[PDB]
RNA sequence: AAACUGCGAAUGGCUCAUUAAAUCAGUUAUGGUUCCUUUGGUCGCUCGUACUUGGAUAACUGUGGUAAUUCUAGAGCUAAUACAUGCCGACGGGCGCUGACCCCCUUCGCGGGGGGGAUGCGUGCAUUUAUCAGUGGUGACUCUAGAUAACCUCGGGCCGAUCGCACGCCCCCCGUGGCGGCGACGACCCAUUCGAACGUCUGCCCUAUCAACUUUCGAUGGUAGUCGCCGUGCCUACCAUGGUGACCACGGGUGACGGGGAAUCAGGGUUCGAUUCCGGAGAGGGAGCCUGAGAAACGGCUACCACAUCCAAGGAAGGCAGCAGGCGCGCAAAUU
RNA sequence: CUCUCGGCCGAAGCGUUUACUUUGAAAAAA
């Protein structure tokens, strides 16, 4: 279980980092 | 019995209060923990809530922490010299906090030696043992030599710590309270604050 | 061997006091002449001393060594049955038996 | 040398002021660095305890203190204690039975920080709710703003 | 006292309960739980005062030791459980469920809902805080701790939870314009639109709230709970829509029901 | 059955003696503490006989003492989720420092670099101290989380030698056979629930034939400590001379427990509230404690003061302001 | 009410501050 949940939520918080970055870089593009 | 309420006391006006309730079991106190200097005898106390307090009576080692080159070592204590509370404490040598004290230098001398191989707290007379010299004189190839020889560049001492090496004693200041959590923690003196307590000692003479 | 006894007011012998006499102790659990009511409760009470005296009223005596003849009434006698160990390490210990 | 007049040393405990340096940077300035929050609330910080030296662990902004609860007002009345002054505090108490008010007051014993200097008896104080810092004391003095007669 | 109380007089009682004072001189005193005392309905009261399942306390406690109530999914045999807000109730006997809402007047109705919805719940998020090794944290309303929760969730949101797994399915942000319904206070038990945020700081925030009809009020910020996002709700709505009527027209409905029965 | 173990007995019930910014009521705070139990989260995260380890004690069987008690003494047996002691496994490694030696570039060469590495020490969560950098949150941390050097109490933190019900799948196998489902109990630490405890602002009846009070023995504030579950003259040492008061301080009285409320009342108001709900206090008067998460507990203990029971005079045992009931008191109040 | 910065509104300063009045919230049951 301890595995498991790390891996999910390392997934989840690489794509949560990465949308906010490419947010980020879009309002800054513009 | 001993209580640390506050109803018994007067109040701002100073006129005096009636208590309106009997000693309550929340409100208790217990007689001090005067802690000396000996071989490690330490009881425990059940407090509020099932828990414990480590109540020192004797101790005689603790870890104090040498703050500029953040190296913490296990020593033995040796002696009270001076308490900003009162001078009682200094007479009968009760360990309490921010109370300074004498500890021995040996653990802090061995890792100076084995970090900067330099020679530290050693007298003129340049005498030594071949166990030292080869702490000391150990042959090191051209990648180690070139470690050691940047780590000699900051290798420095103010002339307070140096003489206290070679009196083989430092002064410490206790941070932790011996009667409350068992162990005596603190930190050697220095800068500012070793001067401020030199001349304290020096004048209370 | 002296195991103990009760003095003419019928009161127990403890070991530790060192009296002829009685004395009053506050006792509490884990002490032999009490037995508490209350968990933490604690009693004073009167107790002998362990000094053998003439003003006894009973003494209690266990014997260690046998002597040539045996006592008609204490010695002669067959031993009686009772229970068994059970635990099962105290078994093997008892019986010597091995782990098979 | 001002500042230690006690028999033991003052310091500000969150400042390590024992780091080594080189030679060179010794030469140039010993300055340790200033310890100082923002209490939040609006308030802002007065430039004197941001520059200044003295050591407090009850100053609401460089000491160890939290402002939490009730943010009350003051006139200076007394300033004779070390650090802590008295503020009187006036109000009207309504007696429902004549339709009236009758004029009543509160003495406040409160703690005043080195920081703020040239406080004259009679100017406004604002102060704000913390820990019992003593018998009598609740309250440090947060803001001092003067008396209509400032030229 | 000398410790904990353990009895409740029943005059000393929630008034949302609905107890009358002439049955007896004591009232259940709900057990500790995930829901507080004075916000919580005792399992003994739902099961024989507003079901009429039982007529004593003795048949409650026959009922519960047959292991007939679930709350949450979960065996309950204690009859003195506190079941709170948004808390589901299944008796697998008799194929029924119910969720524990408000009405409008401020009381736990009898709500039943499909044994579909009954397979989750929503909780209002109390508590962000990060753990050792550096693992995030989430505590409901409901005293239910998640590890490794969503990182866009932010206090005062609400989650949809699995009751089966006890994992977040998804999520509503308390913004303007969602759904919400008032959990305590003067305004229990309605439903409205949040209108704007009026922030204290050092002090309680107050929130606007406007119904279907187009009556507005205000209440405290603890007091709110999103219900779902925009004018759609997430769960199934008692009878009243959490419109409060006034005094005036419960008459005249009340009046108009009489008059077209019979 | 009995006895050991576990839990409760700190709730409830009674009374209003004390108590005049005290209690209490409304309003805030704990970012200054503790918390049985319920609910949820963690519980191979530590690299260092186990196919189950040890000694006793009751109940029981026998022998007894005292005028007397819910007094107990000796002897013979035997258990644990009582009392103790202690492994394997995961365990392959990973990461921090020490680092003999081995290579790869530039250099004529020194020298300037880039890697690999055997051998040693440390390692997980809690505890104490020192230092460094700045995942998530607050109006505000000396917050949470991270890194580094150590420590870690013998009156000793955790890391399961416990119990029940259904019992099945697998192997070169018939074994040391391997695996597996629901629960019960226990436990270090977070969160929650029930609280408790200290604080903030405002508010109380008469009395000046009570006008100055407090500070030797803490009264007001500062510094460092002790004690305490925490914040604080709570206490200690050294210091400053402070603090309160006609806006009534201080003292005295109260046939004064405080409110939610009650009687009378055009509108104002006057009087009452021991009494079933919420807080407080007490168990003849004081004081000191054990156990426990929680008591300065009294249908717990230990003393003194006042009463008072049995006695074989050596001793033993007491607390109805709990329900009935009895004496006394009174104008005044019910069934052992 | 006021510039600025962000998406007419949003943030921030408001008000020299109060007293008063009118709202709103929190306010045990009996
Ligand atoms: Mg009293
Ligand atoms: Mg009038
Ligand atoms: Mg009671
Ligand atoms: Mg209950
Ligand atoms: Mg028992
Ligand atoms: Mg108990
Ligand atoms: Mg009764
Ligand atoms: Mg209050
Ligand atoms: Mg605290
Ligand atoms: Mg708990
Ligand atoms: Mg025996
Ligand atoms: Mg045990
Ligand atoms: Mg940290
Ligand atoms: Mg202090
Ligand atoms: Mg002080
Ligand atoms: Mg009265
Ligand atoms: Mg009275
Ligand atoms: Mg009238
Ligand atoms: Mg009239
Ligand atoms: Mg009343
Ligand atoms: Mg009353
Ligand atoms: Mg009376
Ligand atoms: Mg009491
Ligand atoms: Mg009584
Ligand atoms: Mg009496
Ligand atoms: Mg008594
Ligand atoms: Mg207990
Ligand atoms: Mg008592
Ligand atoms: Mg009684
Ligand atoms: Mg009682
Ligand atoms: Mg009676
Ligand atoms: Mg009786
Ligand atoms: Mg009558
Ligand atoms: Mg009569
Ligand atoms: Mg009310
Ligand atoms: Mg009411």
């Amino acid at each position: 279980k301890n595995k498991e949940e790390a891996a999910e939520y390392a997934k989840l918080l690489a794509k949560r980092m990465k949308e906010a970055k490419e947010k980020r870089q879009e309002q800054i593009a513009k | 019995g001993i209580s640390r309420d506050n109803w018994h006391k007067r109040r701002k006006t100073g006129g005096k209060r009636k208590p309106y309730h009997k000693k309550r079991k929340y409100e208790l106190g217990r007689p001090a923990a005067n802690t000396k200097i000996g071989p490690r005898r330490i009881h425990t106390v059940r407090v509020r809530g099932g828990n414990k307090k480590y109540r020192a009576l004797r101790l005689d080692v603790g870890n104090f922490s040498w703050g500029s080159e953040c190296c913490t070592r296990k020593t033995r204590i040796i002696d009270v010299v001076y308490n900003a509370s009162n001078n009682e404490l200094v007479r009968t040598k009760t360990l309490v906090k921010n109370c300074i004290v004498l500890i021995d230098s040996t653990p802090y001398r061995q890792w100076y030696e084995s970090h900067y191989a330099l020679p530290l707290g050693r007298k003129k007379g340049a005498k030594l043992t071949p166990e030292e010299e080869e702490i000391l004189n150990k042959k090191r190839s051209k990648k180690i030599q070139k470690k050691y020889d940047e780590r000699k560049k900051n290798a420095k001492i103010s002339s307070l710590l140096e003489e206290q090496f070679q009196q083989g004693k430092l002064l410490a200041c206790i941070a932790s309270r011996p009667g409350q959590c068992g162990r005596a923690d603190g930190y050697v003196l220095e800068g500012k604050e070793l001067e401020f307590y030199l001349r304290k000692i020096k004048a209370r003479k | 061997r002296i195991s103990g006894g009760n003095d003419k007011q019928g009161f127990p012998m403890k070991q530790g006091v060192l009296t002829h006499g009685r004395v009053r102790l506050l006792l509490s659990k884990g002490h032999s002449c009490y037995r508490p009511r209350r968990t933490g409760e604690r009693k004073r009470k009167s107790v002998r001393g362990c000094i053998v005296d003439a003003n006894l009223s009973v003494l209690n005596l266990v014997i260690v060594k046998k002597g040539e003849k045996d006592i008609p009434g204490l010695t002669d006698t067959t031993v009686p049955r009772r229970l068994g160990p059970k635990r099962a390490s105290r078994i093997r210990k008892l019986f010597n038996l091995s782990k098979e | 040398a001002d500042i230690q007049t006690e028999r033991a040393y003052q310091k500000q405990p969150t400042i390590f002021q024992n780091k080594k340096r080189v030679l060179l940077g010794e030469t140039g300035k010993e300055k340790l660095p200033r310890y100082y929050k923002n209490i939040g609330l609006g308030f802002k910080t007065p430039k004197e305890a941001i520059e200044g030296t003295y050591i407090d662990k009850k100053c609401p902004f460089t000491g160890n203190v939290s402002i939490r609860g009730r943010i009350l007002s003051g006139v200076v009345t007394k300033m004779k204690m070390q650090r802590t002054i008295v503020i009187r505090r006036d109000y009207l108490h309504y007696i429902r039975k004549y339709n009236r008010f009758e004029k009543r007051h509160k003495n406040m014993s409160v703690h005043l920080s080195p920081c703020f200097r040239d406080v004259q008896i009679g100017d406004i104080v604002t102060v704000g709710e913390c820990r019992p810092l003593s018998k009598t004391v609740r309250f440090n003095v947060l803001k001092v703003t003067k008396a209509a007669g400032t030229k | 006292a000398r410790g904990p109380k353990k009895h409740l007089k029943r005059v000393a009682a929630p008034k949302h309960w609905m107890l009358d004072k002439l049955t007896g001189v004591f009232a259940p005193r709900p057990s500790t739980g995930p829901h507080k005392l004075r916000e919580c309905l005792p399992l003994i009261i739902f099961l024989r005062n507003r079901l009429k399942y039982a007529l004593t306390g003795d048949e409650v406690k026959k009922i519960c030791m047959q292991r007939f109530i679930k709350i949450d999914g979960k065996v309950r045999t204690d009859i003195t459980y506190p079941a709170g807000f948004m808390d589901v109730i299944s008796i697998d006997k008799t194929g029924e469920n119910f969720r524990l809402i408000y009405d409008t007047k401020g009381r736990f109705a009898v709500h039943r809902i499909t044994p579909e919805e009954a397979k989750y719940k929503l909780c209002k998020v109390r508590k962000i805080f990060v753990g050792t090794k550096g693992i995030p944290h989430l505590v409901t309303h409901d005293a239910r701790t998640i590890r490794y929760p969503d990182p866009l969730i932010k206090v005062n949101d609400t989650i949809q939870i699995d009751l089966e797994t006890g994992k977040i399915t998804d999520f509503i942000k308390f913004d303007t314009g969602n759904l919400c319904m008032v959990t305590g206070g003067a305004n229990l038990g309605r439903i409205g639109v949040i209108t704007n945020r009026e922030r204290h700081p050092g002090s309680f925030d107050v929130v606007h709230v406007k119904d279907a009809n187009g009556n507005s009020f205000a209440t405290r910020l603890s007091n709110i709970f999103v219900i779902g996002k925009g004018n759609k709700p997430w769960i199934s709505l008692p009878r009243g829509k959490g419109i409060r009527l006034t005094i005036a027209e419960e008459r005249d409905k009340r009046l108009a029901a009489k008059q077209s029965s019979g």
